[PDB]
């Protein structure tokens, strides 16, 4: 399902 | 390409593409940072993480489409343009692992950072390996894993339970097991391992600390809903 | 670039690439397809312009966010970074404005193809107008008023007020007037006796064309209210 | 305000 998001510092 | 720019100001246009929302410009400055050769910050590391993100993450997103497509089609089109797709796919992976062997990981002492880069190193593996199906795709498999294994041996040794770095390899590192390695109980035996272990180490943190380590425990526990 | 791939494969990539939210590729499928020499039909016209309308439209977002930053400063970074989107913005509406003039406009015969070739000209020059602030800024501005005017004339005199193209053109026209040439009066006296004439004509209209009109209806209502 | 959005065909 869902990794880390990850894309927003 | 970035060689005449010097290193801060790669990082400040980092910075800046990120609000932009320009996301290949982001990677091209940190990519331009790391070939100065110097180690990275904390927050630099974590700039160069979410350019390369965002990036893959649309690619991923457009492959996956282009895959749906092509597979209800079983002329030449949809296979072509998968085709294309994937490829810039995996050059992105190449590059980001390019950058992590050269020489990011090998200089990297400390626990934050080396877990840092071995996570980021199994993630892009496990992107090649969602797209792979010729002779490699084991060995891209196992690259993934060991990337994986040697951060979470590291992690459990010199990271506290609730660390958000150890956390976040945890839950990847679950989600290749369930999505890749076709493990789905080790994938639901580790997201509740880790789950149980960061709640009973939450007491010690800070109120800033809690709201970051809980934030990613609930993200473990999303997968366990779903999984279960 | 595009030159041994077949029109319809080109036509064919661009509607996958729509699907997969790649629209620098639907971009550049679309200007082969142009350039191999022939006519646009209706739903090649659309495609084209929706493949450039998202590539712009993220140049001009990062533009606005690059120039409030640099505002806000008022290093060199933020403003050579503002400037290299600038000139990016820059190349892909020159690009789009020379498919225009080589050479889709001059074979455009058909009200409905001119009008909107002309249409998209006013378009882009706007765009270029957003960025613009040296010597040729007014002439910029002239470019764009001068394709606007050729198309609104040859819609009244050959498309019903409620035509969608007719409709979109007296939009942006509106939106030209508004926020480009500093006369509000004139896009508020276009946008409400645009609207006026549409509602009148509504009844000549099937359920699906009158679903298509009145969503158009409803924007131009949506800036007079935001204008008054 | 709003042009024609203009981004799905
Ligand atoms: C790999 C990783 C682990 C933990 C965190 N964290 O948020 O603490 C992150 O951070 C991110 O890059 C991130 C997480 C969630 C959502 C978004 Cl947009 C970014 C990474
Ligand atoms: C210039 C123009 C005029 C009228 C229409 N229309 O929808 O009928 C369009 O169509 C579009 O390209 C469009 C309109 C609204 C929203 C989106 Cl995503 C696309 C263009
Ligand atoms: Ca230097
Ligand atoms: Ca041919
Ligand atoms: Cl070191
Ligand atoms: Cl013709």
């Amino acid at each position: 399902a869902g990794s880390i998001p990850g894309r927003r510092s | 390409a970035m060689g005449s720019m010097e290193r801060a100001s790669l990082i400040q246009k980092a910075k800046l593409a990120e609000q932009a929302e320009r996301y290949e410009d982001m990677a091209a400055f940190m990519k331009g940072a790391v070939e100065k050769g110097e180690e990275l910050s904390c927050e630099e590391r974590n700039l160069l993480s979410v350019a390369y993100k965002n990036v893959v993450g649309g690619q991923r997103a457009a492959w996956r489409v282009l895959s749906s497509i092509e597979q209800k089609s079983n002329g030449p089109e949809v296979r072509e343009y998968r085709e294309k797709v994937e490829t810039e796919l995996q050059g992105v992976c190449d590059t980001v692992l390019g950058l992590l062997d050269s020489h990011l990981i090998k200089e990297a002492g400390d626990a934050e950072s080396r877990v840092f880069y071995l996570k980021m190193k199994g993630d892009y593996y496990r992107y090649l390996a969602e797209v792979a199906t010729g002779d490699d795709k084991k060995r891209i498999i196992d690259s993934a894993r060991s990337a994986y294994q040697e951060a979470m041996d590291i992690s459990k040794k010199e990271m506290p339970p609730t660390n958000p770095i150890r956390l976040g390899l945890a839950l990847n590192f679950s989600v290749f097991h369930y999505e890749i390695a076709n493990s789905p109980e080790e994938a639901i035996s580790l997201a509740k391992t880790t789950f149980d272990e960061a709640m009973a180490d939450l007491h010690t943190l800070s109120e800033d600390s809690y709201k970051d380590s809980t934030l990613i425990m609930q993200l473990l526990r999303d997968n366990l809903t779903l999984w279960t």
